[PDB]
């Protein structure tokens, strides 16, 4: 609609962002799966596991593609597929002042091939991945843990993973060093149940 | 499905065994550097024990990553990333036993 | 079979002692809303919540107290279950019957369903 | 001449028009080694034939950069070195082939 | 500020510039702090008639993205978008 | 008020017995016991008397006070009581 | 649209670059710095003379938590509890009962500042401007203990500093 | 027996007497209501599930309205959204502000409504 609570709707680069993906899936069919085009003019390319090089260097080196710049790399946790781990990657072309989304699938086993050679930036960016969700990333030149604890176990942003973990420190005066328990907490995280049982959006309504 | 590193157990049964020597060597250093109260049989035996840990494992990606897991605190230590607490934390002391016989378990708390 | 067990980092007390129940939601019998009652959920068994001394909060030593996972359909989380090796109690999911309503049925001339007040 | 490109890195070319046609004939020919039913030996093909005649056009340094449209002619040359590479990784890849799986099933939904 | 003319002099000489003008302390240019009562206006949606929600539903006016290729069941190269036109000089101060 | 052991008792009616440790807190200390317990500040406010059949209570201040409701008045039983406030209103009879 | 900082030759003048040199020997822009701290010496001090001076405040701070209560005296919480459901870090413990009058009365009202963001979300939910973030920030205490607010605890901070909250709502809320 | 009808364009087979509420709950549509229960007698009253059918100039309700054979339901079209939050409005217009004080408050069916439609 319109007036001053809508957000405006932008058709030129929605038309050029959806002209874009088919022309890149046109370019690469062997790796692309699906282009979509959200509402807000955000493009997003999927990509088969085994595209995750070929394609990034397609978008980094082409002269209609300088997407030079990795904006961000990051993977979402779905537990209900069978690749429960979805990596994205955000890229930047300061050449055509655009940005592009690639999105791929993984197991908690299957590794992926690291886009070090493509992008300097996503050394620390699949060290983290790896870090809180467990994604390996084969040919990668130092993986190790990044952001959690040394001797830490488990991988914390699994959507399985316990949000106050399974292990605390304290200092003990017996051993005079800090000391890993097991979590007891003196007030328990009270979970609530919010969503409303009543549908919000019509335009998201999924088949019965 | 595709391989990390191994397509049969016995390749990855060799890799097991590569980090486990190394593990193995590197104990005499972690006791001296590290300044550790214990003995070196103590920290090999502590090695055997978390390698024997995950013994029942059969699949060779699960082997692999356990291995790439075990580089990984390997290098800690090695590099002394890992500090005496971190690696002091397998041998679990402060922690109380807790029996794991029924009536043991009846007398103490409603735990399963 | 996939045996993830090695590397999720649970420890063995809360792998093998738990008991994942797969069921969907029942309806908030307080609302007529469905909304809730469309996706399967995995949670695990309730365990003690003491009393705290110094405050009377309810204190925990149970990590997956608060897990609510969702999924889209019975296979995934029994999988999801599997997967983990958490021994799993699948619950059946329950639909409301389709019932034959009619509003001429308020006025029945030789039958029960007549109302006496609207 | 133009004393220094601004990017720092980026050193000024004193030859831009003869550095410039041969990274393009090289792209040709490279994109000549690919089957002509693939898109991107289409694309890269025109889009070369454009550059290179534009190139051959204008004499001009300045005048070319603003047809271009490309920034400063040493990024247009960087840009032709990273589009010979990707052709010569490309004809490697083979990415015209078709798809190499499906994803599995409602791998791509979203909500769940 | 309570300075005396010498010692201003050399403050400002010291400095090179004139600060008893621009000074740091705050001494009476601030702003009141009790100020009188304000009066708010209202939205642009603050009227009884013709406002019905369905008009300025912006939250469910969102739609699904849209699939422009799918796997499952001489055209001309385009990018993503137009190029960058080149940023122009300032003409404020060109050059620090 | 004063609890058996000596410990004054809260407005909702908490007081350590004599056989809880958790009484040992207070030793060298006090426990902390508001004296204005609201329920008996409130029963001292008059009931006031309104002819309409219906009237309004705001909490007194308008914004400052809590959501405007409508109190009914035609059980002369009794007195008509804000949700809110607590403020007690009775139609004259 | 764009400015460039450095890239700005020097010329090479005789008596530019005697300047220069003059600038290189005899440590001129050293002496320029010198003269600029020597300048700030003279200048009168930022200090304010803590705690017998205090720092500028505002009517809508954030600080020590306190429950109001009504003009007759009675508790405004009504135990609507949104207050502790918007709190995003879960300091807020509410437990309710129906009082001997029958009315909505908080039985625990706990609030940990040791978990507290000092967020206001807490006075921003309540509809009965019964919790609200007094003006108070200096009551640091020796031991954890001590920052577990009881309901007591806040009724009593609400009783002292009534007076300046009660102000500085009045000054504030035809803003909110 | 199976009549066939539209929900939103698509079709849905029901059975003869079918109400439209029914029909749109068939496709997973929720019409909103308050009067009607599925294990009470069919009402009418509250108005809440006022449903706009195509080509008809006035709407129905669903919770009581049996669908014929060839109707197209629109849920959410203009009308229907219009006549919802009419009937919402009259709702609320002497409802009282007790949503604090109400023990219904986060499990209330006005209020989801209210926010929903
Ligand atoms: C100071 C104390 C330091 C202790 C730290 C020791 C460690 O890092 S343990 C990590 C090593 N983990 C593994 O190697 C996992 C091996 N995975 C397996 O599946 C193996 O058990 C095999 C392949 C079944 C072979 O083992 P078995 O001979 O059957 O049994
Ligand atoms: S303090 Fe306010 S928001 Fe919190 S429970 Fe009491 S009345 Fe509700
Ligand atoms: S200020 Fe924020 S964090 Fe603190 S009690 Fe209020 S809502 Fe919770
Ligand atoms: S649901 Fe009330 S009129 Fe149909």
């Amino acid at each position: 609609d319109t007036r001053p609570t809508i957000r405006p709707r932008n058709d030129v680069v929605h038309k050029q962002l959806s002209a874009f993906g088919q022309y890149v899936a046109e370019i690469l069919p062997k790796y692309v799966q699906q282009v979509q085009v959200s509402c807000f003019n955000e493009l997003e390319i999927f990509i088969h596991p085994d595209g995750v090089i070929p394609v990034l260097t397609f978008l980094r080196d082409h002269t209609n593609a300088q997407f030079k710049s990795l904006a961000d790399l990051t993977a979402v946790d779905v537990p209900t597929r069978q690749n429960r781990f979805e990596i994205v990657y955000n890229l930047l072309s300061l050449r055509f002042n655009s940005r592009i989304r690639v999105k791929t699938y993984t197991d908690e086993l299957t590794p992926i091939e690291s886009s070090v050679t493509v992008y300097k930036a996503a050394n620390w960016y699949e060290r983290e991945i790896w870090d809180m969700f467990g994604v390996f990333f084969a040919n990668h030149p130092d993986l190790r843990r990044i952001l959690t604890d040394y001797g830490f176990e488990g991988h914390p942003f699994r959507k399985d993973f316990p949000l106050s973990g399974y292990v605390e420190l304290r200092y003990d005066d017996e051993v005079k060093r800090v000391v890993a328990e097991p979590v007891e907490l003196a007030q328990e995280f009270r979970k609530f149940d919010l969503n409303s049982p009543w549908e919000a959006f019509p335009a998201y309504r999924q088949p019965p | 499905v595709k391989p990390i590193f191994s397509r049969d157990m016995n390749e990855a049964k060799r890799r097991v065994r590569e980090l486990y020597r190394a593990w193995y060597r590197e104990v005499p250093n972690t006791v001296h550097l590290f300044q550790l109260d214990i003995s070196v049989k103590q920290g090999r035996d502590k090695v055997r024990e978390m390698f024997m840990k995950n013994a029942h494992v059969t699949d060779p990606r699960v082997v692999d990553l356990l291995v790439i897991k075990g580089k990984m605190e390997l290098e800690e230590t090695i590099n002394v990333w890992k500090q005496r607490t971190h690696i002091m934390r397998f041998f679990h002391e402060t922690e109380a036993p807790r029996p794991t016989d029924f009536l043991s378990k009846f007398y103490v708390g409603h735990d399963p | 079979k996939l045996d993830i067990t090695t590397l999720t980092g649970v420890p063995e007390e809360h792998i093998k002692t738990r008991k994942v129940r797969i069921f969907v939601p029942a309806r908030n019998n307080m609302q007529s809303g469905v909304n809730n009652t469309k996706k399967w959920k995995m949670e695990f068994d309730t365990r003690e919540r003491w009393e705290n001394p110094l405050m009377g909060w309810s204190s925990t030593a149970d990590p997956l107290s608060n897990l609510v996972l969702t999924f889209s359909t019975k296979e995934d989380a029994v999988a999801f279950a599997e997967k983990n090796g958490w021994s799993f109690d699948v619950e059946e999911r329950k639909v409301p019957k389709p019932k034959s309503k009619s509003y001429g049925a308020n006025f029945s001339w030789n039958k029960r369903t007549r109302v006496s007040t609207k | 001449l133009k004393k220094t490109t601004g990017l720092v890195g980026l050193a000024v070319c004193e030859t831009p028009h003869e550095r410039l046609k041969i990274l393009y004939t090289k792209i040709l020919d490279v994109l000549g080694q690919i089957p002509k039913n693939a898109a991107y030996r289409k694309y890269t093909e025109q889009i070369t034939n454009e550059k290179l005649g534009m190139v051959k056009a204008e004499p001009d340094v300045k005048k070319l950069e603003e047809q271009l449209q490309g920034g400063q002619i040493e990024e247009v040359i960087l840009q032709a070195e990273n589009e010979l590479s990707l052709a010569r990784k490309m004809l490697r890849w083979k990415p015209w082939e078709p798809l190499v799986e499906e994803p599995p099933a409602n791998q791509w939904k979203w909500p769940i | 500020a309570s300075a005396t003319r010498v010692i201003q002099l050399l403050r400002n000489w010291a400095s090179g510039r004139d600060l008893q003008a621009k000074l740091q302390l705050r001494y009476q240019e601030i702003s009141k702090r009790t100020q009188p009562p304000p009066k708010l206006p209202v939205g642009p949606s603050h009227k009884l008639s013709n406002n019905y929600y369905c008009t300025r539903d912006g939250r469910r006016e969102a739609m699904p993205p849209s699939i422009v290729m799918s796997s499952q069941k001489e055209k001309k190269a385009v990018t993503p978008a137009p190029p960058i036109k080149r940023w122009e000089l300032s003409k404020d101060q060109p050059y620090l | 008020r004063t609890s058996p052991t000596g410990e004054k008792v809260t407005h909702t009616g908490q007081a350590y017995d004599d056989g809880d440790y958790r009484r040992v807190r207070f030793s060298d200390r006090q426990k902390e016991v508001n004296e204005n317990f609201a329920i008996d500040l409130i029963a001292e406010q008059p009931v006031s008397e309104v002819g309409s059949r219906v009237i309004s209570c705001d909490g007194g201040g308008g914004a400052l006070g809590h959501p405007r409701v409508y109190i009914n008045l035609d059980k002369e039983t009794k007195t008509g009581t804000c949700g809110y406030c607590g403020l007690q209103f009775r139609q004259p009879h | 649209t764009y400015k460039f900082v450095n890239m700005r030759e020097p010329s090479m003048d005789m008596k530019s670059v005697t300047d220069r040199a003059a600038q290189t020997l005899l440590w001129t822009e050293l002496v320029r710095g010198l003269g600029m701290t020597l300048s700030y010496l003279f200048r009168e001090p930022a200090t304010i003379n803590y705690p017998f001076e205090k720092g500028p405040l505002s009517p809508r701070f954030r600080g020590e938590h306190a429950l109001r209560r009504y003009p007759s005296g009675e508790e405004r919480c009504i135990a609507c509890k949104l207050c502790e459901a918007v709190c995003p870090a879960q300091a807020i413990t509410i437990e309710a009962e129906p009082r001997a009058d029958g009315s909505r009365r908080t039985t625990r009202y706990d609030i940990d500042m040791t978990k507290c963001i000092y967020c206001g979300f807490c006075q921003e939910a309540c509809p009965v401007d019964a919790i609200v973030e007094g003006p108070n920030f200096e009551f640091s205490t020796e031991t954890h203990e001590e920052l577990l607010y009881n309901k007591e605890k806040l009724l009593n901070n609400g009783d002292k500093w009534e007076a300046e909250i009660a102000a500085n709502i009045q000054a504030d809320y035809l803003y909110r | 027996n199976l009549i066939e009808v539209f929900v939103d364009g698509q079709s849905v087979m029901v059975e003869p007497g079918t109400t439209v509420l029914q029909a749109c709950e068939k496709v997973g549509m929720q019409i909103p209501r308050f009067c009607y229960h599925e294990r009470l007698s069919v009402a009418g009253n509250c108005r809440m599930c006022l449903v706009e059918i195509e080509k008809a100039p006035k709407v129905v309700a669903a919770c009581a309205m049996p669908v014929m054979k060839g109707w197209n339901i629109l849920t959410n079209s203009e009308k229907s959204k219009k006549a919802r939050e009419g009937v919402m409005e009259f709702l609320l217009a002497n409802h009282p502000l007790d949503c604090p004080i109400c023990d219904q408050g986060g499990e209330c069916d006005l209020q989801d409504q209210s926010m929903m439609f």
